[PDB]
RNA sequence: CCUUACGUAUCUUU
RNA sequence: UGCGACAAGUGCUUUCCCA
RNA sequence: AUGCUGUUGCUGUUAAAGGGUUCGUAGUUGAACUGUGGGCUGUUCCCGUCCAUUCGGAUGACCCUGCAGCCCGUGAACAGAAACAACGGGAGUGG
């Protein structure tokens, strides 16, 4: 059975950017896989997204422009103090310069660049670059 | 403004090297499939000008077969070749 | 103490606005006037009627707020209220929305186990929507996410009811972003089993 | 069936995204709970109350008419059945099984299709006693 | 030719084939229909794929038969599909 | 600038 | 208990019987 | 050194290795949903009327995140409703 549904999303999204298509169908969908993807959007790795509804759980089409070499999902959303952004960084990122890990936190999902600034912590969700 | 800088604003790297049009894939060095297809543009009175639209596919893109969906997705966009007929 | 102000709540029976006075003597003339009404209105009474000026003009819309009580009760009679309502307001375009409260989500998650339901924002708005427009009921709905991080959400309306609601969807996504403070764009389409947009 | 089996096979109803009844019917909220109710006093259970509106009477889903489940409105009514309808069908069909294989003492394949209804016997009833809709003393016949 | 697919909003041709579920939002292939009686002649409101055998109220007889998959409406009688 | 839709034969038949 | 106001997320000027 | 003990991070068709098949407890894993708001002010072508007959012609497009105040859904007010979450044996002799 499906157990975890953004790492299916992320799997979907980054099979078919090497692909090279123009779209893909992502189902199901979660809130969170969708502010997965908006911070993909603000750094501008996918482009428009559609959300379908259902009155199911929802699809998603992404319009995808090139950007993208790798989206994947880290299963179990271990938990990352301050002090361990820089041990993520060297894991699971190609370099310092460009990449994103994103994480669950307490002020919301965000990247783990954005979460340094804030002086916070919480729970890896995945990474894009 | 293309390529990695110095923090002098210098740019660092040699060879800002081409994207295929379609795939916006960086095509390398050794890609001896990868090709640049010049198309004239023509004029209202059907002759060609001095100036040609340039468009560079990736190699594996014609390896596969997906070249010519890729140029005609190509040549839709930027106007060079109609997507269907006028009404009759 | 005159008789049509029983189409009112008793709040406002004893200093009525020109607007409360103006539909509920309306709303009291179309029993003895009017033949389906006859069964369905005695029991109405409306709570207030709020009007509210489009930007882009012509037809000022006016918005009547009804116990949800009443739910059952307009939803059997409507599109004979709203015909008949704006046939004696000239110059004016009827809405006859509901008033339904909203819990505000819990922090606590035992509370927001024990929430009701039908007080969810995301419940509430989607009923506010379709009293707007009630004989065409929702056909899909779609949210565009574009780049600059805005969501926008589409609902798409049947085809075959465009003539019935054309003039009326730039009235009602203005409204409805008055009451909700969401924006929403209509779209329609033909064929909804496919899911095929009218493309004008 | 998915569960006991290597069937992945996919075929279901799809209920519309239109839950509104189609204007054309003039049957009242009020007398499907009675059709509804009257069924069950006919001895039918809800799968079968449903099919029978939705073949003849033109209610397809009672839930969008009367905006309550079918089974909800039996509970109301005190019309519920004693046993939940699936464990009612996997109980009928396991009894049905066992008088065959008492004459029958070397029907190999049945004593195995019967190990597999009566393991859906007894995960059921594990879930409706959880969930309060069965007793804890229940303990299925054999 | 020509026009690629677009996955939000796909073609008549390509979407009228796709099994009901595999579609983009899912839904039904059935119907109801408004069928009269080869006799008696009252009008009975029939589903499209009716398992059970639906009577007639008033005629008392059987205006359909149970298939594997659409019901087979008895001969005589005139049916048009409702909407919706 | 990504279509608002579409083409039907054969032979056995108390 | 009687009585004066205002609500009600589901119309009691209702719903069934019955004439 | 040894990703030759592998959580990071190993192998398992043929090199060592998937257990004969099902059910199955402890165990580990488990689908979506109730929401993060708004207001103001900054920041040349082509389409037709004259020519010609399996190939011509003169003749409607496009071009110009940042700070503040919000009953902070909408009702309802102009302290009331909405949403909210009594000890002197006290206080450097009762602030
Ligand atoms: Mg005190």
């Amino acid at each position: 059975t499906m157990m975890s549904v953004l790492a299916n999303a992320l799997r979907t999204i980054a099979s078919a950017e090497r692909r090279g298509k123009r779209q893909v169908l992502i189902r199901p969908s979660s809130k969170v896989v969708v502010k997965f993807l908006q911070v993909m959007q603000k750094h501008g790795y996918i482009g428009e997204f559609e959300i379908i509804d259902d009155h199911r759980a929802g699809k998603i089409v992404v319009n995808l422009n090139g950007r993208l070499n790798k989206c994947g999902a880290i299963c179990p959303r271990f938990d990352c103090a301050t002090t361990d952004y820089e041990k993520w960084m060297k894991n699971i990122l190609p370099s310092r310069q460009f990449g994103f890990v994103v994480l669950t936190t307490s002020l919301g999902i965000m990247d783990h660049e954005e979460a340094r600034s804030r002086n916070t912590g919480g729970k890896v969700l995945g990474f894009f670059y | 403004t293309i390529g990695m800088f110095n923090e002098e604003g210098e740019n660092v790297d040699l060879y800002i090297p081409r994207k295929c049009h379609a795939t916006n894939t960086l095509i390398e060095a050794h890609d001896h499939a990868a090709v640049q297809i010049s198309i004239a543009n023509v004029g209202p009175n059907g002759v060609i000008n001095g100036t040609t639209t340039t468009l560079c596919i990736a190699g594996y893109l014609r390896s596969q077969g997906e070249s010519d969906h890729a140029i005609n997705h190509i040549t839709i966009d930027r106007g060079i070749m109609r997507i269907k007929t006028g009404k009759p | 103490m005159q008789p049509y102000l029983r189409k009112l709540r008793k709040l406002k029976r004893g200093k009525p606005s020109d607007l409360e006075e103006s539909v509920a003597k309306a709303l009291f003339e179309l029993e003895t006037s009017h033949k389906t009404l006859r069964q369905e209105l005695p029991r109405f009474h409306v709570n207030t009627v709020r009007e509210v000026k489009v930007p882009r003009s012509k037809k000022t819309v006016l918005v009547v707020f009804y116990p949800l009580r009443f739910l059952m009760l307009v939803r059997k009679v409507q599109r004979a209220l709203t015909s008949e309502l704006e046939k004696r307001h000239p110059g004016y375009l009827v809405m006859l929305v509901a008033q339904r409260k909203i819990t505000k989500r819990p922090t606590d998650v035992y509370k927001l186990q024990k929430v009701q339901r039908s007080k969810t924002s995301t419940a509430v708005f989607e009923n506010i929507l379709n009293d707007m427009i009630y004989p065409s009921d929702v056909v899909g709905r779609r949210w565009r996410c574009r780049t600059d991080g805005s969501k926008l959400m589409k609902v798409f309306l049947d085809a075959r009811d465009r003539k019935r609601v054309e003039s009326r969807l730039r009235a009602v996504a203005y409204v409805y972003k008055q009451l909700t403070h969401r924006r929403v764009s209509f779209g329609f389409m033909w064929n909804p089993k496919l899911q095929q947009v009218s493309t004008r | 069936v998915r569960m006991h089996g290597n069937g992945r096979g996919k075929a279901s109803s799809a209920l519309p995204y239109r839950r509104t009844p189609p204007a054309w019917l003039k049957i009242a909220s009020r007398n499907v709970v009675k059709m509804v109710c009257k069924s069950s006093r006919k001895g039918m259970m809800p799968s079968q109350i449903g099919m029978e509106l939705r073949d003849s009477m033109g209610i397809a889903q009672v839930k969008n008419v009367t905006g309550r489940k079918i089974l909800r409105i039996l509970k109301h009514s005190g019309l519920a059945p004693e046993i939940p309808e699936d464990l009612y069908f996997l109980v009928k069909r396991a009894t049905q099984m066992r008088k065959h294989l008492e004459r029958h003492t070397t029907d190999r394949d049945t004593k195995y299709r019967l190990i597999l209804v009566e393991s859906r016997i007894h995960r059921l009833a594990r879930y409706y006693k959880r969930v309060k809709q069965l007793p804890p003393t229940w303990k299925y016949e054999s | 030719g020509f026009f690629d697919a677009d996955l939000s909003y796909p073609t008549v041709r390509t979407e009228r084939m796709k099994h009901k579920r595999r579609r983009l939002v899912q839904g039904p292939n059935s119907y109801f229909m408004d069928v009269s009686c080869p006799r008696c002649r009252q009008v009975t409101v029939v589903y499209s794929h009716a398992t059970t055998s639906v009577e007639c109220k008033g005629c008392s007889k059987k205006l359909c038969r149970p298939t594997g998959g659409k019901a087979l409406l008895v001969e005589g009688c005139g049916y048009r599909r409702k909407p919706d």
